[PDB]
């Protein structure tokens, strides 16, 4: 007859409780494990695989294998714009769908930096150079090659190695920032730019594709588990 | 969460007439719309329905010839013109939302159209 | 395509009463049934989505059963708001094929 | 210089003259059965020179409009010398792979594929009830086909081959989470993969369990100048790493 | 486990390239922002702690809910067990192609009176019981059957008003690892069934009132929540888009790879 | 006899614990398993290739 108390909290169903629990079978032998390749000890090194990311939809390439691609041709001005897209990896719809964003809207917090690779698919007697900058908050989208090349910028030259990495880098107040769309925690804008022209030779196409890729550095991190809103269920499958 | 249709048409045999089924509360580009077909002496029947990402749409092996079926992604409506009207084709012409696969859960409250002189 | 027919049409039953609506197939749908319910203004909703599993807002006076070919709806309690058409839909083969109406009344 | 390799297997050699690097695995070599890990008990067969060679699979054309193709690979090897024999003979076995796909092309062409080898890839069928036949999954050592358009739900037993969707019903851009190259015919001419045994079970039955799919998908298709030549073909030689089998009965 | 830290950059003209890779190998790219730009030294002390197999599998998520009736004949509820009913417990589990975890069942059981007509009905506290049939044993076909003794099947017993019943159970399988995709058939023949219900023999699970039905009829109903304990999981794989349509199967109906925004230059 | 499983998660502390139960199935979430090794999905690569130096020699 040992005196005890019971305090509040006693005999509830809190889902996320470690506790111990009777075995309904006791003394069952499981089957024996075995050395099967890929095994996976944290969702950080799911998302620090590259994925290629939509960043052509145009309200009808959504449904096609253009998505993906980027049109780049042989101009016949200077300084004309790529692309450009907010960084707002669980909320923007262009880098919503990725391997990256899948895991974020698990989560609602976020921090570190971000890989951008570009490939450059087109042919191999064809040149050229890029500007690809990313502008921190504060002021409003960068509208010239003039207004982009004062944030944080590399060049590319398109050559023998045909890819590069653009790593945007973690600049903020705070220590984290939401997944969804929010003011206060805004990330930024990530444009491209025309520094040279595209020149091709005599009977080459003029007209060139550039993939892009998107994972995360070493230093990422994510933080209050949460359910994902991409899914959804009316009755029972059956 | 709920779906609105258009009012009560009128049209002369020959002429075509165009309904609509504006859906909201929910994302209109996931679940497929479908459109069942009700004269006022006969049981239901199934026309066809139409994928809102693809534009792809797929008919019954009678209401091919004569129906056609659109959508727009910016008002978030899915639209449906009859053509070559006969007296046959007077009827009520719901809407509804495939959930999984062979039950619809969220329905129309119909437009109803005549053919007449 | 799969013949749905209810070769009821029209039930009559006072208040209080059990009714029993059933549907007949062509051949074996195997389980794949949905019970759909019109009410006079014109709306329709889902009653039952597999041969006996409910809706959710529906009340518990719904009950379905059947197996193989023939099947069946049943209302224990007769209630003012359930006189309405009953349909009977398979979801086996393409294309979807609905079945028959079934409109009830008062016995007297 | 690192854009030559050379592969010995048996009796057969693969040269290559410029290639991007050899992807091996989630990080392992394919290797024998352990005696810790076996469960059967009878001895197994290690012929190990006559089922361990290059076995090359019929080729397809690289159109302009070309959507994809996918091979399965326990069972394009079904037909393929003393490999397809064992097979038949014996109820059991487990192999490793070494995948090399090949196309080349001038200075002037254009394109890039995607060469990803996904382990159990099920198939979604065309109508929702259904599931696809055996016909329409695989063929011996020829290529299905993916469609840039929608299979529509008419049909009753067949794979629904919309390429965004990737026939399983994911995004096809994630889909270099597996072990995967890419042959861009600016800088690369090959892709090779080298894949180790992969199930739940140490040894599986070879006749109605597929393991393994190879999917090759155009992302940016192909494209060339009047005057170029306007027939691109890709070809698939498929070795067995490491093969042994056990149970042996009667023909089947 | 707590994340890598910048270090200090320098201003460099040198013929090092980590900007310049080649994505074709298959290998995604190592850099660090401190070789693209200047950094200054900080140290993080961020942890991935929440974003292990552990912290994101092992929370209750209810699978399943099937209701009954006491008065009334067959009215008694059974389901065979599987994952994969509901839409947000199957697109974790199908990040990864084979799993190996114990579980944790719990039990909400509530009820609800039915409209009765005798007069000031009164009714005690009523008893529950659920008993898990494995695959093979004999099953009961109505409520005062013979097979509800449980002579070796387990079974456990609730009373109204307490605590929620919960048991644990180990890994059962036949191979080493739970699969959640299965690329064959069943037969030799390669007819038949095609998909991952050839590998789900996980049991049976039926559900009765004790009590008899005294004057007014009573229908409950009982919530089923898993929870993976011990996780471990091999070959990640892509998240699913399009809908889930079937149980059995991975069927479905295409769709588009993101939404659709007007312009490719527009924020 | 308790385990000393003390480290508890603090930000930048004991605690006792004992098994009650006969199984090791039965036992609580192990939540402190912290391993990393994402060399295997990120460098697949037979031959091993240094950030500087150029990837295709």
């Amino acid at each position: 007859g040992l005196p005890v108390m019971t305090t509040p909290g006693s005999t509830q169903f809190l889902t996320s409780d470690d506790f111990q629990s009777p075995s309904a079978m006791p003394q069952f032998d499981v089957t024996p494990e075995m050395q099967i390749p890929g095994r996976v000890n944290n969702l950080m090194e799911i998302a620090e695989v590259d994925s290629v990311v939509p960043v052509n939809n145009t309200e009808d390439n959504v449904s096609s294998l253009k998505a993906y691609q980027i049109p780049v041709q042989s101009n016949s001005d200077n300084g004309k714009q790529v692309f450009g897209f907010p960084l707002q990896p669980g909320a923007n719809n262009v880098l919503n769908r990725t391997l990256l964003g899948e895991i974020l809207n698990y989560y609602t917090h976020w921090s570190g930096s971000i890989k951008l690779t570009f490939m450059f698919c087109g042919s191999a007697m064809a040149t050229g150079k890029f500007l690809l900058a990313y502008s921190p908050p504060g002021a409003g989208v960068p509208k010239n090659r003039k207004d982009a090349m004062l944030g944080t910028h590399v060049i590319w030259d398109v050559g023998l190695q045909s890819s590069c990495v653009l790593c945007v880098p973690w600049i903020s107040q705070t220590h984290y920032r939401y997944v969804v769309e929010d003011e206060y925690t805004a990330a930024g804008y990530v444009t491209c730019w025309y520094q040279t022209n595209i020149v091709v030779p005599a009977d080459v196409q003029s007209s060139c594709d550039i993939l892009c890729f998107v994972s995360a550095c070493n230093d990422f991190s994510v933080r209050m588990l949460k359910d994902t809103p991409f899914i959804r269920q009316d009755t029972f499958y059956q | 969460v709920q779906l609105q249709q258009s009012a009560a048409e009128l049209a002369r045999p020959g002429a075509s007439v165009k309904m609509s089924c504006k859906a909201s509360g929910y994302t209109f580009t996931t679940y497929t719309m479908h459109w069942v077909k009700q004269r006022p002496g006969q049981g239901l029947e199934w026309i066809g329905y139409i994928n809102p990402s693809s534009r792809y749409t797929e008919y019954n092996q009678k209401f091919k010839d004569k129906t056609t079926l659109t959508a727009d992604k910016s008002s978030s409506t899915a639209y449906m013109q009859l053509s070559s009207l006969t007296f046959e084709d007077s009827a009520v012409y719901y809407c509804a939302r495939r959930s999984e696969a062979d039950r619809f859960v969220y329905w129309g409250q119909g437009t109803l159209v005549t053919v007449s002189a | 395509d799969i013949q749905m027919t209810q070769t009821k049409s029209s039930l009559s039953a006072s208040l209080g009463d059990r009714v029993t609506i059933s549907c007949r197939a062509s051949q074996d749908i195997s389980n794949y049934l949905n019970w759909y319910q019109q009410k006079p203004d014109g709306s329709v909703k889902l009653l039952i989505y597999y041969t006996s599993t409910l809706h959710s807002g529906v009340p518990s006076r719904f009950s379905g059963s059947g197996s193989g070919t023939d099947y069946s709806l049943t209302i224990n309690s007769l209630e003012q708001e359930d006189i309405a058409t009953y349909f009977c839909q398979q979801g086996n083969t393409f294309p979807f094929t609905f079945g028959g109406g079934t409109k009830l009344e008062i016995r007297r | 210089s690192d854009r030559v390799r050379s592969i010995t297997l048996g009796n057969s050699t693969i040269t290559t003259q410029e290639c991007a690097n050899v992807v091996v695995g989630y990080g392992v070599w394919p290797e024998y059965l352990k005696d810790n890990e076996a469960t059967a008990e009878d001895q197994p067969t290690q012929p190990d020179v006559a089922t361990c060679r290059f076995y090359t699979l019929e080729s397809v054309q690289w159109m302009k409009n070309s959507a994809g193709w996918w091979w399965k690979l326990p069972d394009a090897l079904s037909q393929m010398g003393l490999f397809g024999q064992n097979m038949q003979y014996h109820y059991l076995g487990r192999t490793g792979y070494t995948i090399h796909v090949q196309c080349n092309a001038s200075k002037f062409h254009q394109g890039c594929l995607l060469v990803v080898c996904v382990p159990e890839a099920e198939m979604g069928c065309s109508n929702l009830n259904n599931t696809p036949e055996f016909s329409e999954l695989s063929g011996g050592d020829s290529a299905r086909m993916f469609t840039d358009t929608q299979v529509g739900e008419s049909n009753a037993k067949k794979v629904q081959t919309a390429v965004w969707n990737a026939g399983m019903g994911v995004g096809v851009g994630n889909l270099t989470i597996f072990p995967h190259q890419w042959i861009n015919l600016r800088t690369n001419n090959s892709a090779t993969l080298v894949m180790p045994y992969i199930n739940s079970v140490p040894m599986d039955n070879m006749f109605r369990h597929n393991n393994l799919t190879l999917m090759i998908i155009p992302f940016v298709p192909l494209n060339y100048s009047e005057g170029s030549s306007p027939y691109v073909p890709i070809t698939v030689t498929i070795a067995p790493m490491c093969a042994e089998y056990n149970g042996l009965r009667l023909a089947s | 486990a707590r994340v890598a830290d910048t270090i200090s950059s320098r201003p460099t003209n040198s013929e090092s390239i980590p900007a310049l890779t080649a994505a074709e190998t298959g290998h995604t790219s190592q850099v660090v922002p401190s070789d693209t730009m200047q950094t200054r030294h900080v140290k993080n002390y961020h942890s991935r702690s929440e974003s292990s197999i552990e912290n994101f599998l092992c929370r209750s998520a209810c699978v399943y809910y099937a209701t009954y009736t006491n008065n009334s004949k067959k009215g008694f509820a059974e389901w065979v067990i599987n994952t994969r009913q509901v839409a947000q417990l199957r697109r974790k589990l199908e990040l990864f192609t084979y799993l190996r975890f114990d579980l944790e069942l719990t039990f909400v059981i509530t009820s609800a009176q039915q409209p009765s007509t005798a007069s000031s009905v009164d009714a005690p506290v009523q008893t529950h019981q659920i008993m898990y049939v494995p695959p093979g044993g004999p099953v009961p076909t109505k409520v005062k059957d013979y097979a509800w003794q449980t002579s070796t099947n387990p079974s456990v017993f609730w009373t109204e008003g307490n605590a929620p019943p919960r048991m644990s159970i180990p890994f059962i399988s036949i191979g080493n690892a739970y699969s959640c995709f299965y690329d064959g058939w069943t037969q030799f023949s390669r007819n038949g069934v095609y998909g991952i219900n050839t590998l789900n023999n996980m049991g049976t699970l039926y559900m009765r009132h004790v009590n008899e039905a005294g004057q007014g009829p009573i229908k409950s109903t009982v919530r089923i929540y898993f929870k993976p304990k011990h996780v471990k999981a091999w070959v990640p794989r892509p998240p699913r888009l399009c809908q889930y349509e079937k149980q059995k199967n991975v069927n479905f109906s295409p769709i588009g790879v993101t939404t659709s925004r007007t312009d490719i230059i527009t924020t | 006899m308790g385990a000393q499983v003390s480290t508890q998660k603090t930000g930048a502390i004991h605690y006792t614990n004992i098994n009650y139960y006969k199984d090791a199935a039965s036992n609580s979430a192990n939540r402190q398993d912290f391993t990393q090794d994402p060399g295997k999905f990120t460098e697949p690569v037979k031959d091993i290739m240094v950030k500087t130096m150029p990837a295709l020699n």
